[PDB]
């Protein structure tokens, strides 16, 4: 489920 | 709950020396206490591993013994090198993973141990790595996270 990159993205933005 | 298989999984992509199939291959503290080496050999040396007894069987007071040196381990960890970013409000009972092998317990414990993969050095590697396993894991992972990282 794309959306799951998304929150993982996020971690990795922070 | 859905916490600890999903973990387990998740403990499976680090193929440390000990079995690492079953919840009670977890019970004895081995597998996270290597896994913890993995994560951050320069925290979690050999001096350390050295404090966790191997071959344990099936004696649980002995399981206890290394569960709460790893329990120590990890809240020292985050104390001095996280920033106490992981949430710690709710410790695992490892009594009841020896005494029981409660694998809630277990699950609580396996998510401290994501929480150090997360926040370590190599976050970016072991997320990255995450993203890559079966999407079912993966949301229990993003859940666990969520958990972990809320103040």
């Amino acid at each position: 489920e794309g959306v799951l990159a998304n929150f993982f993205n996020s971690l990795l933005s922070k | 709950a859905e916490l600890c298989e999903s973990l387990l999984t998740w403990i499976q992509t680090f193929n440390v020396d000990a079995p690492c199939q079953t919840v009670e291959d977890l019970t004895n503290g081995v597998v996270m206490a290597q896994v913890l080496q993995k994560i951050d050999p320069a925290y979690f040396d050999e001096n350390w591993l050295n404090r966790i007894k191997t071959e344990v069987g099936d004696n649980w007071r002995l399981k206890i013994s290394n569960l709460k040196k790893i329990l120590k381990g990890i809240l020292d960890y985050n104390h001095e090198i996280l920033g106490q970013q992981i949430n710690d409000f709710t410790l695992p009972d490892v009594n009841l993973i020896g005494e029981h092998s409660d694998a809630a317990e277990l699950g609580r414990m396996l998510q401290l141990i994501l929480g150090c993969a997360v926040n370590c050095e190599q976050k970016q590697e072991y997320i990255q790595a995450i993203m890559m396993m079966e999407e079912s894991v993966q949301h229990v992972v993003m859940t666990a996270i969520q958990e972990l990282m809320s103040k």
